[PDB]
């Protein structure tokens, strides 16, 4: 045979990236995949170079990240594309979970698939917690204050979860040390992941569009399908240029070039854009201790899915009231990014309660009663009787 | 190694699918076809009918959130004016 | 013909696509850079400083 | 050489739409001088401003007077 | 909240470094450093700014030199061990006017005049918002509104009480370039200072950026006719079915 084939370390790469059959009938909205593995090279790439240059005590951390945008050649370019880049990693990812529950690509015999992708976008959502805090901002010190002092409402054990947290009495210097060391680790067990991520794929192949069997036409991934992941990843390039280069500071907030003063609060105090909706589903619970769980909840309730989807169709292409109601939940999420910049104020307060409702309510309520009214509806509106 | 379990998909020549018989297909070469033929009688009346088919099972919810966040929008502008004191020591209660 | 004169013989394909992008640099480098500035006349430090001369 | 945002805002207020702001905020200025010679000094929890109908007067003057001031200046 | 609460929207100026093509005004940076000695430097610093950026930018080599040495900095002690001075050199960072954050509070009536290196890029506004606080003093403020002692009003700040006074009045810098100093035109060029200050990159990364933007379109449009010459013999591909003759 071939050497791509016999080689021990070639045949992962060429039952993976060359030889591997695709459905022939897949469109763009498989190309999100390869985008995030792209983006994570990017952050990482990134991290060591300005990890050269960073420095983590308390009294430095801010004056290191200026040092970088002002001394280290070419040090503007480093930053700029650390952090849009990571805003670019949360919305390529959103559309590819958004692609999955369309497409109803957590459906057997793909679970294993989908779990351990609800595992990854956790971790990923604790990396931009801890690099957040590494700049000493402003908005780095209260946004720390605020999630942290969360936990000293779980019984017998919450006011020593927090200080083994802080390594002492509030956000401080052994905070920030710790943070930073967190921060570099967890992308390498996101890493490990993706891997996992990869060989339960491989085991199954992708779905396609139509929601049937696609054994019957397949074409090799080498030529077709790499010259369709490099349109999509030049668009992707050249959309992230025009964002470090023309208009760099437009996805942040102007308080996080104050250096933090644990004296004196902000007048708002607001995360970035892609935690937004889970900050509101936090803030319309009364109690704190319900609060917190309810935040979390939001995440693991996506584990629901295979069991409360009873419909015998795989995906939403030819089902009328499921396109509809895919389409109330995306304005729903959209809606709770907007909540959770405002001010607690009338009407705001019960417009978010309203809003986290409907987010629950789909996958408990609303997926199981509609998906069974469509299936006796293509019962009798065939059979004569 | 010890074998796997069992699958939904194989490989090439033992895929996993049902049985072919009758089917014949014909395809060109790339070489001899004719170079981008497609930004029009695509764009002329493709790429209308293939969203304006849909548009209506996103428009209907956009709309319904779109009216939703401006009249609370207003009503909190109105609020924290002059004209609107009286109904804010009501509302905070 | 010029198909294997140019891209046939692939000791130099992968060689002139690595030799063409060199002598790319600096002219594409030379083009925007007198582009800038003279969109810019009258604003830069050089101009400035050929009549702070005083 | 005067100063030439005052020299525009100076202009403006006397347009007729100027001229309509300018009065509104006049009608409020002596509403707050009767106000203020009566019991009710430390009183009433709700004393006015004219804050609202000054924001609108200045509101105004900055969508005239911000896209031409710097064809003015050096 | 309340719009006095928030604060009056500044407006939009037409700055000559708005827009994708365009640099700083290098004449107006030169003479927003003038305002920034002889008026501002008396209560604010400017610490994270060091003398050698200046040159090229504003100043030529020897005005600078000549510039840092009427300061005088810490040296390393001499051989007993006692501390000595020596004037500034290049290296050195420009100094403020006070030694310690309880004396600058003393002299401004327990407030604190904050570091200017990056207030352009720390508030909501930008150089609309900067422009707009220093020429937007009122001669007094609305009928109604009772400012505290030692405050002024100025509606662009929120709440509307800041604890600096108006500063910029009519012919108090004289130019070197003969430009006649209104308040109007020594507001524009202090700001224009102040956005070289937290953003010296500026120049640099706009000329840098049309080069990538450039090319990146160039890959773009390329990777699609390559991707369509690739793909047409799928495309265009068809099928028959004859069904086949029973009992096999
Ligand atoms: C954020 C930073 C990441 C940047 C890159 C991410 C790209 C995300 C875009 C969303 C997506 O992936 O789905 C795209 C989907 C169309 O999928 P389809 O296979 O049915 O269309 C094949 C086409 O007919 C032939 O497309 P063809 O291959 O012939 O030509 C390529 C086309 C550009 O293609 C692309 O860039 C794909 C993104 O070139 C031209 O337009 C020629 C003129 C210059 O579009 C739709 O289904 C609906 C359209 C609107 C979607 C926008 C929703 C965004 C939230
Ligand atoms: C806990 C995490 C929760 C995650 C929730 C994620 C919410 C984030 C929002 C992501 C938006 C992604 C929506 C689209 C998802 C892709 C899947 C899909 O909807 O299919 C494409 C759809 C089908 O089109 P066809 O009918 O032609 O194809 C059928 C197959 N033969 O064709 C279409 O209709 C495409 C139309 C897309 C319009 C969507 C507008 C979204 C606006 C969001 C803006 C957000 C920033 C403000
Ligand atoms: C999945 C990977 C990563 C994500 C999502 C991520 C995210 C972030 C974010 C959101 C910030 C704050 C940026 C800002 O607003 O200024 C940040 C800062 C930082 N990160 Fe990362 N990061 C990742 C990987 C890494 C790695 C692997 C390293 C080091 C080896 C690293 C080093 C740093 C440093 C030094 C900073 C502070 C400098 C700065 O503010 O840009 N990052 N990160
Ligand atoms: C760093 C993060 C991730 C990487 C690199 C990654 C990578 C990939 C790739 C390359 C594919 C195959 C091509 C494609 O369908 O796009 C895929 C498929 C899939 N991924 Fe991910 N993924 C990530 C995160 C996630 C997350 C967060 C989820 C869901 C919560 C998820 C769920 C899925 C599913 C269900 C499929 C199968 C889709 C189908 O077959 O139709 N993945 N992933
Ligand atoms: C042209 C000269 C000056 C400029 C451009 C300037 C600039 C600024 C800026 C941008 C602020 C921040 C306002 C904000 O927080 O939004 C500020 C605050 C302040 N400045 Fe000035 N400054 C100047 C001169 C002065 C002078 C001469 C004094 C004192 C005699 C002074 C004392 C203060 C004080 C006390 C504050 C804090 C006010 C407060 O927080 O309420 N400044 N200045
Ligand atoms: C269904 O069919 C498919 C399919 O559709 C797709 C898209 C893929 C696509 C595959 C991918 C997208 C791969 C996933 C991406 C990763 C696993 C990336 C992992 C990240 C890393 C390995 C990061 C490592 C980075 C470094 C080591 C850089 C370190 C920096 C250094 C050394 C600085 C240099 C130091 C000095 C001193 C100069 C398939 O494999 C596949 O088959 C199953
Ligand atoms: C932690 C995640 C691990 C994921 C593994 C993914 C695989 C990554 C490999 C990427 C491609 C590497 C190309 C290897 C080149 C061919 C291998 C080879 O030359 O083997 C040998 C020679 O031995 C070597 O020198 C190994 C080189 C070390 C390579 C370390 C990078 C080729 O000779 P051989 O005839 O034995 O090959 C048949 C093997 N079954
Ligand atoms: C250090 O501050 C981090 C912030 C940030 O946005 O990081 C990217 C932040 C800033 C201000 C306010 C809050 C901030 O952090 C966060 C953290 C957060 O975390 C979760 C998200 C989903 C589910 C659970 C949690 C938790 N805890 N959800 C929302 N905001």
């Amino acid at each position: 045979m071939a050497f791509r084939k016999s080689n021990v370390y070639l045949s992962l790469v060429n039952s993976y990236i060359i030889d591997s059959p695709q459905p022939s009938s897949i469109n763009y909205w498989w190309n999100m995949g390869s985008l995030l593995g792209l983006c994570l090279v990017i952050q990482i790439v990134t991290g060591i170079f300005m990890a050269m240059h960073y420095s983590s005590n308390i009294e430095l951390a801010f004056s290191s990240v200026e040092h970088i945008m002002r001394d280290v050649h070419n040090g503007y370019i480093l930053r700029y594309l650390h952090a849009n880049g990571a805003s670019f990693f949360f919305m390529v990812m959103f559309m590819h979970m958004a692609k999955g529950l369309y497409y109803g690509s957590y459906r057997s015999p793909r679970v294993t698939l989908w779990n351990v992708g609800v595992i990854i976008f956790i971790l990923t959502i604790a990396t931009a917690f801890l690099g957040y805090c590494c700049v000493y901002g402003q908005m780095s010190h209260w946004g720390a204050t605020v999630i942290t002092n969360l936990f000293s409402a779980i019984p017998f054990v919450g006011n020593d979860i927090v200080s083994w947290l802080w390594g002492g009495f509030s956000v401080s210097n052994p905070t920030i040390q710790r943070f930073f060391a967190l921060h570099y680790l967890v992308p390498f067990i996101i890493a490990a992941m993706v891997i996992m991520h990869l060989m339960a794929l491989h085991i199954h192949g992708s779905s396609n569009p139509l929601g049937i069997t696609g054994n019957l036409d397949r074409i090799p991934m080498h030529s077709y399908f790499i010259f369709k992941d490099l349109v999509t990843v030049f668009l992707f390039m050249l959309i992230l240029a025009l964002f470090v280069f023309y208009s760099p500071n437009t996805l942040g907030h102007p308080d996080n070039y104050i250096p933090g003063n644990p004296l004196v609060t902000p007048a708002s105090i607001v995360p970035e854009w892609y935690l937004l909706p889970f900050y509101a589903i936090l803030r319309s619970i009364p109690d704190k201790l319900l609060g917190v769980i309810t935040m979390f909840a939001a995440i693991l309730v996506l584990l629901v899915l295979p069991f409360t989807d009873r419909s015998v169709v795989r995906g939403n292409t030819f089902k009328v009231l499921s396109k509809f109601f895919f389409f109330i939940f995306v304005f729903n999420f959209v809606l709770l990014g907007q909540i959770g910049a405002c001010h607690v104020e009338v009407p705001y307060v019960l417009m978010g309660q309203i809003a986290t409702f409907i987010y629950f309510a789909y996958f408990l309520i609303i997926v199981p009663v509609i998906s069974t009214i469509e299936n006796v509806l293509f019962y009798i509106g065939r059979v004569n009787k | 190694g010890p074998p796997s379990g069992k699958t939904y998909m194989g490989w090439w020549g033992h895929m996993g699918g049902p049985k072919q018989k009758g089917i014949t297909s014909y395809a060109v070469s790339p070489y001899a076809q004719k170079p981008l033929q497609g930004i029009f009688h695509n764009a002329v009346f493709n790429s209308f009918r293939r969203f304006k088919s849909q548009f209506l099972y996103v428009l209907i919810p956009a709309g319904i959130y779109w009216y939703w966040w401006k009249n609370g929008n207003e009503y909190n502008e109105f609020l924290y004016s002059k004209a609107g004191r009286e109904e804010l020591e009501r509302v905070n209660v | 013909s010029l198909y294997k004169t140019f891209f046939k013989r692939n000791a130099v394909f992968v060689g002139t696509i690595f030799a063409g992008a060199f002598v790319f640099q600096t002219v594409f480098d030379t083009a925007i850079t007198s582009w800038y500035e003279n969109h810019n006349k009258g604003k830069l430090w050089k101009d400035v400083k050929a009549r702070i001369a005083a | 050489v005067t100063d030439q945002l005052e020299d525009l805002r100076e202009h403006f207020k006397n347009t007729e739409e100027g001229k309509a702001l300018v009065h509104h905020y006049e009608e409020c200025a002596e509403r707050v001088k009767i106000q203020q010679q009566q019991p009710g000094y430390a009183d009433l929890e709700h004393k006015e401003d004219c804050v609202e109908e000054f924001f609108h007067l200045q509101h105004y003057l900055d969508t005239a007077t911000a896209p031409r001031l710097f064809d003015k200046l050096k | 909240m309340t719009a006095a609460e928030h604060g009056l929207h500044a407006p939009a100026y037409a700055w000559s470094h708005n827009g994708p093509f365009e640099t700083f005004d290098h004449a107006s940076i030169r003479r927003g450093y003038q305002v920034y000695r002889e008026v501002c430097a008396a209560c604010h610093s400017l610490d994270r700014v060091a003398w050698r950026t200046l040159v090229g930018v504003s100043h030529t080599n020897e005005e600078v030199r000549n510039m840092a040495e009427e300061f005088e900095y810490d040296d390393e002690p001499d051989e007993q061990g006692n501390p000595k001075k020596r004037p500034g050199k290049l290296s050195d960072y420009i100094p403020g006017p006070y030694p310690n954050e309880q004396a600058a509070r003393a002299a401004n009536q327990g407030a604190l005049p904050p570091d200017l290196s990056l207030i352009v890029k720390a508030r909501h506004g930008g150089c609309d918002y900067i422009f707009s606080l220093l020429t937007g003093y009122p001669d007094e403020p609305p009928a109604g509104v009772a400012l505290p002692p030692g405050s002024n009003y100025n509606p662009y700040f929120p709440g509307g009480s800041i604890a600096m006074a108006r500063v910029l009045f009519d012919d108090m810098v004289e130019y070197e370039d003969g430009t006649p100093a209104t308040t109007s035109q020594m507001a524009k060029d202090v700001t224009t200072f102040l956005n070289w200050c937290a953003e010296p990159e500026h120049d640099e990364r706009k000329r840098l950026g049309l080069k990538t933007v450039i090319i990146l379109s160039s890959l773009y449009l390329l990777s699609i006719w390559v991707k369509k010459f690739k793909w047409a013999g799928i495309k265009t591909r068809k099928f028959v079915f004859n069904p086949p003759k029973p009992r096999k």
